């Protein structure tokens, strides 16, 4: 899993 | 509407119109590739807030996905967007900054060497930066820009930030090479040795391709050791290895002279052995992986039935070292024995004097004292039957597929070494080099000697014609020659070997290709003659190279132990049978070059040998060294999705390839590789190949796999390297 | 199993249209003779030529001496042994009716509370309650049960049916839906740590969870400061990791976004919140637990459900005559079918809740040239679907102006004159831009005045038995393949997609699929319009990754991305094999 | 087990004879006021002196507010979804309360009847009411079935 990857995201 | 977070991190509108222009730029010229595919798979990934960064790899590897057998372009699209990815990444555009610019800003971030700027001045890199393309960059496959991107360009390991393309990494090797060449011919030799490797003729390894350029001087990936019968010798061996190792290098230990268990190592080899792997793996991740080594003995060495089952996985802890592989070492004798149904009596080295040095040097001295030691009852020894050591040997090789074979013979009566003087007793990791050595009594001492060898490779599908490789053939040997005299040695016995015959092996890749453009095959014979006619080109064009560099800076050192020295060539000590499976003629004066060299000699001591490539002909999306491919398309796993790549002109050549497990046999691929040997300095690391499909119950018989090993022999073959079995 | 027939001798007593008939007959039975006669005549054409498709229950039923036609039921259990019992008996009670369950057991206190033994041996009870009528115990009687994330037991919880445990660990023969909204998910992309509390400890935090996010939001931060409350602290990361994990390899982990049933929702969170799903996670009813089997004050949901296919209408005005006959004809059973537990009865006669969703879609989008995967499909479902819930709650309407409103109509968001086109996720403006073709003001006048006569309309239910009477594809799904082989003591039993012959090159096939992203805005673009959920799958085939392992990122991307697109329930999961 | 003392702090209240003359104060506590006491002590002798052996929630919870003092049930379950519940909610409340378990379960009907499904399923059911309250379904909770 990559935190950094993820977080971008916007729900 | 959809947005997207910028580089620093703010929103902005959704651009479909600049998504499709990139793609467009990127599909010129290609053949069979849907932009408007590549825009569907990646556009159902897109989301409200997307970062910038993650639309180019949905893109990039929206492409990839598309890779195939009937769409190959997409091999270059997909590339493509990921140079224009990078540039971005490295640059904030598109556009490389200009050469003198990057270079002081990269200098001063630590990043390339300070020296760049001392031998250079900035009106020299304003003309350096004149020969750059940066168009080159749309010339490379997929899988080569993930090998620049994995482990060539210069780029933080730790925040994943790269900082160069591949044009700056290839004039500044230029640069770096040639960097002590007088202001005269000095850029001259920049500009065409920069063109020669961004157009793939010349293919260059990793540590090279990653390093020359940067702070480092660490560029030795193979070394030789010798160990000596003794306890000190051992250490010293040991302590090189783990010296080596901590710096990549892959290893070949020669540890054949240490005595048998039971001698008046009363405890025996083993032991020894286990030291040695965990000194090999004394710097790996866990303990399995990274550093390599294969290690050679006798096959009449008194424990070598313990030792031929080493990697056996189904023993008992102390009986195996499994880490390790292994070259046996046979001769003339051993196989004579084994032809004529008889015995093979086993020594340890301690107990036969001279027996050892005779059996790489002196064939007929070995066979007097091998007879007369096997008729002396005093001496402590045991007697095998012939047949079930050769079979112990096959099988242990069969399942592993690292029990190594090297012919001693042919690695000395065919060799430029003298070997009453410099005899070649061991090879490499690989099995295509073959230099002499000598044991040390301390890591420092100043009397052993330890082979190094810089290698490299012609591209057999990036030339036109032949004679090519003379202007290419003195670039390699000067860019190689330059680059001893550049890199750091670790341990004084390697710098001994390297100052003292400056040993180069340089080799080829992208053969199959080569031969299916010339409508000619591996397993019928039909590519004989030609491959004796490329080899020739190679190995004459070579020594050309080598003598001129001689004329211009002096000999190497010890250059009087070559057989050159003596007025010897390949073409007088190759194995006569050669002449019995190929007719081709000589098509160059071997004869005003013979004297060329008796009057001026070599720079080098050896200049040819054949390396497997891996990482390296990914690059220039070749054929791996002088292999057949297993298929038309090559799968690679990353953390980025499948890696592809297709064999090159698949379109207009997928019937002219012959595949690997298309061949009948081994015949025909053991010829080329005799024919082959016929003209290189070191050896060759040929493969054996087997599908059980094509036998009987699908097991593989002895019968067959002793008479391809006599082949090998027979055409003058002096290793060999894996055995593959197909599976499934 | 629908025609008529004796289960001893196997006798068959009748046709295929004496079914048909017979079944309109019964639904219209109280009808006037003024009208009677002819909605019996349409009800029968619809059915027999397979434009309305009716499930087991009532096309084996319907005509027969029985009245037993529910077959999902959703109780909820309250923090006490009696509602325990009580849960657990009414349970008993369904199963030996063949109904699928729903439970939501996620207020039972924690292990080691003030259940100072905790929530398993409960829910082995639960099991065994749900299997206490199977054939020799794993064949029949199914069951869903529902917890929060963040309940203090969770990662107890969500192994429960790993088979390679120790047994008083293991509850293997239910499947779960773990619980989720968008702090926990926050959590996750900020990287943080979720807290773990029991709902016990937490006054205020279980009811907040479902119906106001942002009060959640203010008693979760604040629990997690007051430190005399006993909690447990998990990196977000390490949660979410183990939950896909487990939903990965049983396949039968699912997921609810309480928050989504609730902000787009036809009813209102603050008087009757959506708590839990029923079996196949479609259902989204309102619930409150009993103290006795026949507690008059419990409400247990229950749902009657029916299909539109898709592949047997030529346009979609056809729906309005379909939408009034569907919504008429199951509306009467409601009238007609027995309730063996009270509060069941409750939810029924209060709320009137229908659950009417699509077969043979897949086939749909086939004849239309489109398909699932690359987004060529989004405007045409967003047509498709709003036709079918303006029509659905059309029938509903003047059903309500006929025959009164449902007893607690008072309670939806649809009584306040809030529609489903005011409370969808915003994000499905960005990927779909089909405007509204119906008059969705005079509706909403329409139905503020006259309101409605079922709260709920419209759920997308699995389908596999319905949709092989009219050869259809199931429900939503695309097709594995062209051809479906089943087993019977008969030989093997073939049957081919409709319209193979033209269409071939047109289907999409499952695992044609490059990924989720395709299949998961249809979904969301569905779910505009959906009353209460859709049982949408997650797929993987292993081969399309490297070494043939599928990446965490992907799971946890797909998780999110269905969350971006207001999916309100996540099903199964599957893996191709081979 | 016998001594009041708290679980958390394990501190220890009270010795053996408070114990024994307490359960006789409680248990004869109604008794009318020329004969009370008499019984207490007569009966603190009994036990004191190990004459008459009480059982565990006596001897450890008379005297104090709790009122749980049946260890031991018999339930018959007759043959019906009803009663097969009720059983099922009287034993769970009875376990919960730490008492042991007789079940008569045979009137229920055999596999195949026109119950259809059989006893066994039932018996597993009241096998997890038996151990709703304990540990892990292991320790804990405790029945005969006849």
């Amino acid at each position: 899993v990559d935190t950094d990857d993820l977080s971008n995201f916007q729900l | 509407n959809l947005l997207v977070t910028k580089r620093d991190g703010s929103t902005e509108r959704i651009n479909l119109d600049k998504i499709h222009r990139v793609l467009d730029w990127a599909a010129e010229g290609l053949h069979n590739v849907s932009i408007s595919q590549v825009e569907l798979r990646s556009h159902i990934q897109f989301y409200d807030g997307i970062k910038t960064s993650d639309i180019h790899e949905t893109i990039i590897k929206a492409a990839a996905d598309l890779i195939s057998r009937d769409a190959p372009d997409y091999q270059y699209l997909a590339a493509r967007l990921a140079i224009f990815h990078l540039r971005k990444k490295a640059y904030g555009q598109f556009e490389p900054p200009a050469l003198y610019d990057h270079v002081v800003k990269m200098v001063e971030m630590g990043k390339y060497d300070n020296h760049l700027l001392e031998d250079y001045t900035e009106e020299e890199f304003k003309q350096m930066d004149t020969f750059i393309d940066h168009d080159r960059d749309m010339t490379f496959s997929y899988a080569a820009v993930k090998q620049l991107e994995g482990k060539y360009l210069v780029q933080n390991r730790v925040t994943g930030e790269i900082y160069e393309s591949a044009q700056f990494l290839y004039i500044l090797v230029a640069a770096c090479l040639f960097s002590n060449y007088p202001r005269e011919t000095r850029l001259q030799y920049v500009k065409r040795f920069y063109d020669a490797v961004s157009t793939f003729k010349i293919s260059l390894p990793t540590p090279i391709m990653s390093g020359v350029r940067t702070p480092t001087r660490q560029f030795s990936s193979c070394v030789l050791i010798e160990c000596g019968d003794s306890l000190d010798s051992i250490n010293a061996t040991s302590s090189a290895i783990v010296k080596y190792v901590s710096q990549r290098a892959g290893i070949g230990i020669n540890a054949g002279r240490i005595r048998a268990l039971g001698s008046p190592f009363h405890t025996g080899c083993i032991p020894f052995y286990k030291h040695f792997q965990t000194a090999v793996k004394s710097c790996s991740q866990g303990g399995v992986r990274g550093g390599a080594a294969t290690l050679f003995y006798p096959m009449w060495h008194l424990e070598v039935e313990s030792l031929l089952v080493l990697k056996n996985n189904r023993g008992v802890e102390g009986n195996r070292v499994r880490h390790m592989d292994y070259g046996v070492q046979i001769n003339k004798l051993m196989y004579t024995r084994l032809l004529k149904g008889e015995d093979i009596t086993l020594f340890s080295p301690s107990d036969v004097p001279g027996l050892y040095d005779a059996f790489f040097a002196d064939q007929e001295e070995f066979e007097r004292l091998y007879t007369k030691y096997e008729k002396d009852d005093s001496i402590r020894k045991q007697r095998v039957k012939a047949v079930e050591l050769f079979s112990l040997m096959m099988q242990e090789r069969a399942s592993t597929g690292r029990i190594y074979i090297q012919n001693v013979d042919h690695c000395n009566t065919h060799s430029p070494f003298d070997p009453a003087i410099a005899p070649v007793r061991q090879s490499n990791l690989a099995l295509e080099i073959a230099l002499p050595t000598k044991p040390l009594n301390d890591v420092n001492d100043e009397n052993g000697e330890i082979a190094l060898c810089t290698l490299s490779a012609f591209n057999l599908g990036a030339i036109n014609n032949l004679d090519e490789l003379e202007e290419l053939a003195i670039l390699a040997v000067r860019a190689l020659d330059a680059l001893l005299d550049y890199q750091d040695y670790p341990i004084p016995a390697a710098k001994r070997g390297a100052m003292g015959r400056r040993t180069l092996g340089i080799g080829v890749i992208n053969f199959a290709y080569y031969l299916a453009k010339h409508g000619k095959r591996y397993s019928d014979g039909s590519a004989n003659n030609l491959t004796h006619k490329t080899f020739e080109a190679i190995q004459y064009y070579l020594l050309k190279a080598s003598n001129e560099l001689a004329k211009e800076q002096g000999a190497c050192p010890w250059f009087n132990e070559t057989t050159y020295a003596k007025g010897i060539l390949p073409i007088d000590t190759y194995k006569k049978d050669l002449d019995t499976i190929a007719n081709e003629p000589l098509h160059y004066d071997w004869e005003a070059l013979r004297e060329s060299i008796k009057t001026h000699g070599l720079r080098n001591s050896t200049l040819s040998a054949l390396m497997p490539s891996e990482t390296s002909s990914q690059i220039s999306n070749a054929t791996n060294g002088i292999e057949p491919p297993r298929g038309y398309v090559s799968i690679k796993a990353s953390k980025d999705g499948i890696l592809r790549q297709v064999v090159p002109d698949y379109e207009h050549l997928h019937d002219a390839y012959e595949l690997l497990w298309e061949m009948p046999g081994n015949d025909g691929y053991l010829q080329l590789v005799g024919i082959m040997q016929k003209f290189i300095d070191q050896s060759i690391s040929a493969n054996t190949n087997y599908d059980p499909s094509r036998f009987p119950s699908g097991k593989v018989p002895m019968q067959q796999l002793l008479k391809d090993l006599l082949t090998a022999y027979k055409f003058g073959v002096k290793t060999l390297y894996y055995q593959n079995t197909r599976d499934g």
